[PDB]
């Protein structure tokens, strides 16, 4: 079936944090 | 973009970007090995490679790598740093030119691919008390977001499951228009009291 890629994530340099930017607040309906 | 395709496996993919793409086409998908997961469908030398996107709750990576909080942001990532998506004998992936998705609706208050802010920012600036924009929801891929104006900015997800809309688990509805033109007729209602009329759309440009 579907076959995936192994990736190398080795070599050169990678940040830790989790890239994030501003977001919006999604409200609450009434029923 | 529009690069993300709701419906659809990786066989499917594998057909999509072997007739209508070209080498450097991809897409993204849910995974079925994985329900919950994402996957990149990339064509390379004309073959498809498909890649996992793991997805824990609180970021999306390639089991490895840099993290992002969307989806659209891993995307994006990835098709502006060349070089980083390579296998192990050094073949190099290239996420060159989205292979679009048709859009749910003609209707021009969707926005496809807008952001929460971008989308605030369109509401204040151009739009009026009862002014309305439908977008692809960045924390949800596959769902949508009613955003209105009324002053402040209200988002309203609308999920979408098998070809089907609904607005927090109430009435569902065959598609996005019919949601919409109801949700015109029946304005809902916040749970702190905001009506949302949908008075006018704020049409893109």
């Amino acid at each position: 079936p579907v076959i995936y890629a192994q990736l190398d994530h080795s070599g050169g340099h990678h940040s830790d944090k989790i890239n994030k930017s501003e977001s919006v607040v999604y409200a609450d309906i009434r029923k | 973009r529009r690069w993300f395709h709701p419906n659809i496996t990786g066989v499917e993919a594998e057909n999509l970007l072997l007739t209508r793409g070209v080498d450097g086409s991809f897409l993204a998908r849910p995974s079925k090995s994985n329900p919950g997961d994402f996957t990149l469908s990339v064509r390379r030398n004309g073959a498809v490679t498909h890649i996992k996107i793991q997805n824990t709750g609180d970021y999306y990576d390639l089991y490895g790598g840099e993290k992002f909080a969307t989806l659209a942001e891993l995307v994006q990532y990835y098709m502006e740093h060349h070089g980083q998506l390579k296998e192990k004998n050094g073949d190099v992936i290239e996420l060159k030119y989205p292979l679009n998705c048709a859009d749910p609706t003609s209707e021009r208050w969707f926005h496809g691919h807008l952001s929460g802010k971008e989308a605030e920012k369109l509401l204040t600036e151009k739009g009026k008390h009862g002014s309305f924009l439908v977008r692809e929801s960045q924390s949800h891929p596959g769902d949508f977001v009613l955003s209105v104006r009324t002053s402040k900015v209200t988002h309203v997800m609308i999920r979408c499951q098998e070809l089907k809309y609904d607005v927090g688990g109430g009435e569902r509805f065959d598609s996005l228009t019919d949601l919409v033109e109801h949700y015109k007729k029946n304005p809902m209602v916040e749970t702190l009291g905001t009506v949302l009329q949908l008075k006018q759309p704020l049409n893109t440009t």
